[PDB]
């Protein structure tokens, strides 16, 4: 009885080829194994030939493809006939398996069809990749050869009258009829590349994206299973781990995404809608058509994957129900009835009840849903993406045209408009990433109620109006969670606003010992945002909760109902795990239904807010100017008429004018930016224009080097931008910076200084080589005379050798009537544009005569030192028992089910009531005790990064600047606020409901973990790989969308200077540069978020095949009553979904931990111990009034290291002599003055103060009682009577003498409040002068004898004069002072002062007359 | 059980300074 090929009964009597060759029913089958045979054995050695070419060159092995045509429908029609010839391996085995023998021709020719079509697809992507397609001729003869065949077999079924009846009838006619349209694919490629036959082949070449060097993202040009399941995404993500991901490891990108392309597109769509159609704005209706018009070609194709995969997705508990029906009822017949010719055909109903068919058949529905489902999500992100290219593109290009006004500029700030491209653009990105959802979540709802009920019954509709009312339940909680963040966060941008004014000025709070009072000021705003913070933490807990005891509920609400109020139709395993994976698959849906519905809403105001900023006001479609009209209100009232100027080339025009009469509206109209009515602009550089150069009245520059915001993107020479470097004066501007040339220059960097923005734009504008230059008065705020008049000389030198025209328009009158061609604007109007002889004969020279570790270190530190064990004991306790509970409420649904079948009934049932009582509650525990664990943590973290970065020295603040300090401080509260512990309750539910449920599959199948650990294995390298790239992509995210935005701050601010240079082209460019760099990275993050979903769910989806096969195994034999065995498949659907998850937050809990551990390492710069080291009241008097601190020897140092400065300085300051002390500015000036405070390291020496011991005083009580004023003032923000005196707060007539009697009386009692007004934000306009009157104020108030005195760095001879005349009345009050003044010209009137020039003891003069006789003390004087 | 599948978009005024 061996292994016949047909069958061996009746004594091989299958084999008698009499009647027919082909009528024997066994023959066909043996034909049908030739051709299939002959494929494998002509192409096994082209294919093992070519893989070993591979194996000696593979370099090149990723430089071109070309897909020959026909090849997407190639590659479906062979999926789908391989899903057909598992059908007929299926049909073949469960018809064979009936009689006595083996009968092999049943599953012969299906099992090597099957392996010759992969072989088939193999070939073909072997020849796909070289083009040469001469050699898929064997290819077209092989279909030709198997249709002929299975025609053969065909055409005998209908003469042996099976008919469709019988199951393999259908499916043979079904593969005749793929093996035919494939057969016709292969001649569309004889008939297109014309290889074959023809007598002139036409050649391709691989298209011209993939032709370039670097394209690394090559997904829109690979074979379609690459597509599919990210195939080519593995060379780039094991690559991740090696080196590192840098921008140049990133893609170009190819030219399908590319931003001018698909710029391009949607303005081919705007402009064939705007002529066809009689819409006279591009309106909001007009924007949203034409989005649509021009992708609609791509987001249909991603609901149509989606919709598919929400079909295939409910053939998950259809299959289920199937399995564990026919698992229950004894598997009684298991034969067929059908008997055609002594071979029995299974009938279509036997198939699709079998039990292991349908389980296959599980699998296979599973592998198309979860890729299906994958594509469908893609297309969404990528056509999403296109949008988020092509949409900030067109807002750019409308600011290329946007005009100044008053009215268009006047209204919205560059602050609106980056957040507007910012939150806007990204929330409409965002509604084309969840467009599938609003047309197939429906249909998945819809479909998902109707089978639901034909399962069960209506109770399940109960069960369904449960969930159906958990979607509104969420979207009243997510506006409640939105309203809350909304104040939450815009209350905390004012805390993060005040911490940046308590930590700017860290030098004058520590030098007046307010540290501690200003903390708490800090402090009170935080609890005010923690009471904040804690109704965020209420309205998300229930997000939480809704989530995960909806369902709960839902299902207890649903058996209950089934069986004690219906009394119906009892279980029925099958029924009730059908139903229980319907619920799943409809729970996920319907909380982000909510999100979706938030996202339209948003979508529609989006383009509301983008219509009007879109269609508001532009600007409009040598110098002679004849009309003069020009207006900003675009009709009506010229603000600057009568304007008949003529300036021509070759000339230096100085201009003047009265304060406020049109003068930059002069100069901007000849620029064309302003909306001219009535005149003409004739226009010629030696009607067009040229690049003029200009630098307007506000500075401008881009927040850059200083060199590129001087080069300003063009060529750079070192002759002449030295020669500008000197005659504009920015070698000691570029020393000013701690680096000059490389420091980021101007706002977002280094914090310039008005005089220095000032002279920086004019630099730019000499520099860039144009043939005009208009300097918008550049001399009126840069207060060094000399500078402006070596710039004015080197003006007209330059220019006078380059022979071009200048422009300066300003009231500086020292050279107006010497030697311009000047023009005069009087209220608005020209009155005469000629020569300074004609301003002699009109009566107006009359004035001019007049690693990659990770978290578990700082994981553990960070849930340590923030929850405390009282609630990290509850938590993890909590989580546990929860899902315990879990695991028994569908355990104890499978033991009831069970024996209900089989025949306690009601004692099951209110058990069941009794463990979903038991799921609810739990759940509300741990959905609390996340959440307040979170909001604890984020209270004692505040309190402890504030504390020690108040319990700080200042010259850590010298070492690190103020930016890294305020960033880790607001950006990484807020992620360690709200971001973190919901990450944690999603963390700690998605790996524990795994561990769960492979806890389950386990305990149902004991086979199954033999066969996990391999699988657990390819889990686990997939989860490494994927965090390495995921990582290193998201910092490439972030830190490349930032400079985008700046791009649009700084392209708004200085509109009008870009617009001047005719320079708008180059910036254009840049932003293309910037948005192809922020989609490539973007894209990168997608596609590696699919690649990890795709793998992670196949791996699920071969959870559910090994899980189902031995679970039927072992309930057809050892009989585990089905009751688990539905319990088993219901929780392997579960697995694909949780693996995803886990692998996800595990990711973000990884990058937001992040930012938790770099606040544990900023908390570990600790220093400035307050060590009084005596009797700390003793130590010092009430106050010290002497002011007879003897300095002795007080050698300075910072870092200890290798260069002390201060030498032997045994200097007293006597009671009453009022010791002026200047030196040399450049080594012992500053640091003598900022360590005269025990504000540095005095390694020895001592230093005394009124002859006590000043080393071991209260440092708090130390700096209370010597008062200082400083360089560069600032006030710190509040209450007058707190700019006063806040640790005091004394009373109101010490501020009245204060206020009054040291300086500034007529602007505070001129001012609104007195003494108890907010100060905004520093006195904006206040005076230069209240420096010098708070320093006053504090120095007789806060029982000051010592004023250490600092000189201004900018103010006025009145002010200077006014400081003087306090400083008479500061020592006729105070009696104490050491001042070092760097404005040294003015320094002398002192009573003794010593010159102490590079460290040393070198001039003494103790009368103040000795050092101006003297030969090295009069030649510091000199 | 997913939060950056719900809408990962917020509001941001404040943003990363420096360093
Ligand atoms: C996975 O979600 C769902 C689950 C169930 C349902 Cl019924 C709908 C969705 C859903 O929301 N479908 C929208 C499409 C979608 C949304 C989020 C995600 S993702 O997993 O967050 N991947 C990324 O976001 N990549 C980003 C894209 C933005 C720039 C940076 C990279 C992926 C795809
Ligand atoms: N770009 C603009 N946007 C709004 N209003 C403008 C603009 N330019 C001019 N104006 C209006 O035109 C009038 C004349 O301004 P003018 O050109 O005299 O300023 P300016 O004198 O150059 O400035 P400054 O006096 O500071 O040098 C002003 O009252 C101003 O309100």
């Amino acid at each position: 009885m061996p292994l016949a090929f047909c069958g061996t009964e009746n004594h091989s009597a299958a084999y008698r080829v009499d009647q027919g060759v082909l009528n024997n029913g066994c023959f066909v089958d043996a034909l049908n194994v030739v051709p299939h045979v002959f494929l494998l054995f002509i192409t096994f050695p082209i294919l093992f030939i070519g893989w070993g070419s591979q194996s000696s060159k593979v370099h090149i092995h990723h430089s071109t493809w070309l897909h020959f045509p026909g090849h997407n429908l190639r590659w479906i029609l062979t999926f789908i006939l391989l899903f057909v010839l598992v059908c007929e391996i299926a049909e073949g085995i469960l018809s064979d398996g009936v009689t006595e023998s083996r009968h092999l021709h049943l599953y012969m020719p299906a099992g090597m069809a099957f392996m010759a079509a992969i072989t088939s697809v193999v070939y073909y992507h072997n020849i796909e990749t070289s083009n040469f397609p001469k050699l898929l001729i064997a290819l077209l003869i092989y279909w030709t050869l198997a249709f002929i065949t299975k025609t053969i077999k065909f055409v005998k079924f209908y003469d042996h009258a099976i008919g469709f009846s019988q199951l393999r009838f259908c499916l043979t006619g079904l593969l005749v009829i793929l093996y035919g349209m494939l057969l016709l694919v292969e001649v569309n490629v004889i008939r297109v590349r014309r290889y074959i036959f023809f007598k002139t082949p036409r050649e391709v070449k691989p298209p011209e994206d993939l032709q370039d060097l670097g394209v690394r993202f090559l997904q829109p040009f690979v074979n379609l299973l690459s597509k599919g399941t990210y195939w080519w995404m593995n060379a780039f993500i094991k690559t991740a781990h090696k080196k590192p991901i840098d921008l140049r490891a990133i893609a170009k990108l190819p030219i399908a995404m590319r931003a001018l392309t698909n710029y391009q597109r949607l303005c081919v769509a705007f402009d064939a809608q705007a002529r066809k159609d009689t819409q006279s704005p591009q309106g909001a209706r007009a924007i949203w058509r034409a989005l649509c018009h021009a992708f609609g070609r791509r987001l249909i194709l991603s609901s149509t994957f989606r919709i598919l995969a929400d079909l295939l997705g409910f053939a998950g508990p259809l299959c289920i129900f199937g399995i564990v029906d026919h698992l229950g009822k004894e598997n009684h017949v298991f034969q067929p009835k059908t008997q055609f010719l002594g071979v029995y055909f299974v009938s279509s109903q036997e198939f699709l009840g079998n039990a292991y068919v349908l389980a296959v058949l599980l699998f296979l529905a599973l592998l198309l849903q979860r890729t299906f489902l994958q594509a469908s999500y893609y297309v969404a992100i990528e056509t999403g993406i296109n949008l988020r290219g092509a949409i900030q593109t067109k807002i750019y290009n409308k600011i290329m045209h946007m005009s100044t006004s008053n009215l268009s500029m006047g209204e919205m700030t560059a602050g609106q408009i980056c957040n507007l491209v910012a939150i806007d653009t990204n929330q409409l990105m965002w509604f084309f990433f969840l467009c599938p959802n609003l047309w197939t979540m429906p249909v998945q709802i819809i479909v998902g109620v109707i089978l639901l009920y034909y399962i069960l019954g209506v109770s399940a509709l109960i069960g369904a109006a449960v969930i159906i009312l958990l979607a509104p339940v969420q979207y009243f909680v997510a506006t409640k969670l939105s309203q809350a963040q909304r104040t939450t966060l815009e209350h905390s941008n004012e805390r993060l606003k005040q911490t940046n004014e308590m930590l700017r000025g860290m030098k004058l709070l520590k030098l007046y010992a307010w540290e501690s009072i200003f903390c708490s000021r800090v402090e009170v705003t935080r609890r005010k945002e923690m009471t904040s913070l804690r109704a965020f933490a209420v309205y998300t807990s229930i997000s939480i909760f809704m989530n995960t005891a909806i369902p709960i509920a839902a299902v207890l609400i649903t058996f209950v109902g089934h069986v004690s109020f219906f009394k119906e139709s009892d279980l029925s395993p099958s029924v009730a795990f059908a139903s229980l994976s319907l619920f799943h698959i409809l729970v996920t849906p319907l909380f982000l239904l909510s999100s979706v519905v938030r996202s339209t809403v948003k979508a529609l105001v989006s383009v509301q807010k983008l219509s009007e900023f879109l269609s508001s006001a532009e600007i409009r479609e040598c110098v002679q100017i004849i009309g003069g009209f020009f207006t900003w209100t675009p009709d009506g009232i010229p603000t600057l008429s009568n304007i008949t100027i003529r300036i021509p080339r070759g000339q230096l025009t100085m201009i003047v004018g009265q304060v406020g009469c049109g003068k930059s509206s002069l100069l901007l109209a000849t620029l064309g930016e302003m909306q001219k009515v009535s005149g003409a602009v004739f226009w010629n550089s030696n009607r067009s224009r040229g690049p003029v150069a200009y630098a307007s009245q506000k500075p401008w520059l881009l927040n850059a080097t200083v060199e590129e915001n001087i080069t300003f993107e063009s060529p750079f020479n070192k002759q002449r931008y030295k020669m500008v470097i000197e005659a504009c004066s920015l070698q000691p501007d570029i020393d000013i910076l701690p680096h000059g040339d490389q420091t980021q220059i101007g706002e977002r960097g280094i914090n310039l200084s008005g005089g220095q923005r000032q002279r920086i734009s004019v630099a730019r504008a000499l520099y860039q080589q144009t043939n005009v230059v208009f300097l918008d008065d550049p001399f009126s705020a840069l207060d060094v005379h000399l500078s402006d008049h070596l710039m004015q000389a080197g003006i007209l030198e330059l220019l006078r050798d380059d022979k071009r025209t200048v422009v300066l328009v300003t009231h500086k009158l020292q050279y107006l009537p010497h030697a311009d061609w000047i023009i005069a604007m009087k209220d608005g109007t020209i009155q005469r544009e000629g020569t300074l002889k004609d301003f002699q004969r009109s009566e107006c020279q009359l004035f001019e005569h007049w690693q990659r570790a990770k978290i578990p270190w700082r994981a553990c530190t960070k849930y340590l030192s923030s929850a405390g064990i009282l609630l990290l004991s509850l938590l993890v306790f909590s989580q546990l028992l929860k899902h315990m509970v879990l695991v028994a409420i569908d355990y104890w649904l499978a033991k009831w089910t069970d024996s209900a079948l089989v025949l306690d009934q009601s004692v099951y049932a209110m058990v069941f009531t009794l463990l979903c009582s038991l799921g609810i509650v739990l759940c509300l525990v741990t959905s609390v005790t996340v959440e307040w664990t979170g909001l604890k943590v984020a209270k004692r973290l505040h309190r402890s990064l504030l504390n020690r970065i108040i319990l700080a020295p200042m010259r850590f603040f010298e070492t690190t600047p103020l930016g890294s300090i305020l960033n880790r401080f607001s950006s990484d509260c807020n992620t360690i606020d709200q971001h973190i512990p919901s990450t944690l309750e999603c963390l700690s539910r998605s790996t524990l409901l795994c561990v769960s449920a492979l806890t389950v599959i386990s305990y149902v199948t004991p086979v199954f973990l033999v066969a996990l650990l391999p699988l657990a294995v390819v889990c686990y390298f997939i989860q490494k790989y994927f965090r390495v790239a995921s990582r290193d992509l998201q910092q490439l995210d972030d830190t490349t969308q930032l400079p985008l935005v700046s791009h649009f701050a700084e392209t708004v601010e200085g509109l009008t200077t870009i617009r001047a240079f005719r320079y708008e082209a180059r910036f254009q460019q840049k932003l293309l540069e910037y948005t192809d760099s922020n989609n490539i990275a973007s894209l990168f993050l997608t596609a590696a978020n699919r690649w990890l979903e795709v793998c992670m769910e196949y791996i699920g989806a071969c959870v559910v095949l090994i899980a189902a096969a031995t679970s039927i195994s072992n309930s057809l034999h050892r009989e585990l009553s089905a009751g688990l065995v539905g319990l088993g498949l219901t929780y392997a659907l579960m697995v694909s979904n949780y693996l995803n998850w886990m692998v996800r937050n595990l990711a973000d809990m990884e990058i937001q931990l992040g930012a938790v551990k770099r606040i544990h390492a900023l908390l570990k710069t600790e220093a400035e111990s307050y060590e009084g080291l005596l009797a700390p009241s003793l130590i010092p008097k009430n106050w010290p009034d002497q002011g007879k601190i003897q300095i002795q020897n007080l050698s300075v140092r910072y870092d200890s290291s290798l260069k002390p400065v201060l030498k032997h300085v045994n200097t007293l300051i006597s009671p009453g002599q009022k010791i002026g002390i200047c030196g040399r500015t450049g080594s012992g000036k500053s640091s003598f003055s900022l360590a005269f405070f025990r504000m540095v390291d005095m390694f020895e020496g001592r230093i005394i103060i009124d002859g006590i011991d000043i080393a071991k005083l209260p440092l708090h009580t130390l700096r209370s009682r010597l008062s200082i004023i400083l360089q560069d003032p600032v006030l710190f923000s509040g209450t007058i009577r707190f700019n006063l005196d806040p640790e005091k707060k004394c009373s109101d007539s010490t501020l009245w003498e204060a206020l009054e009697i040291a300086q500034l009386k007529l602007v505070v009692k001129a001012l609104p409040g007195g003494l108890d007004a907010i100060i905004t934000e520093g006195g904006e306009n206040f005076s230069q002068g209240q420096r010098q009157l708070f320093c006053l104020a504090r120095a007789f108030v806060r029982k000051t004898s010592i004023f250490i005195m600092d000189e201004a760095t900018a103010s006025i001879d009145m002010a200077t004069e006014n400081i003087l005349q306090k400083v008479v009345m500061t020592a006729f009050a105070d009696r104490t002072v050491v001042t070092i003044a760097h404005r040294v010209h003015t320094i002398l009137s002192a009573d003794l002062v010593m010159v102490l020039k590079r460290g040393a003891i070198l001039e003494f003069d103790k009368p103040e007359t000795l050092l101006s006789q003297k030969d090295s003390v009069f030649a510091s004087f000199v | 059980m997913l939060s950056r599948k719900g809408i990962i978009p917020e509001e941001y005024v404040l943003t990363r300074l420096a360093e």
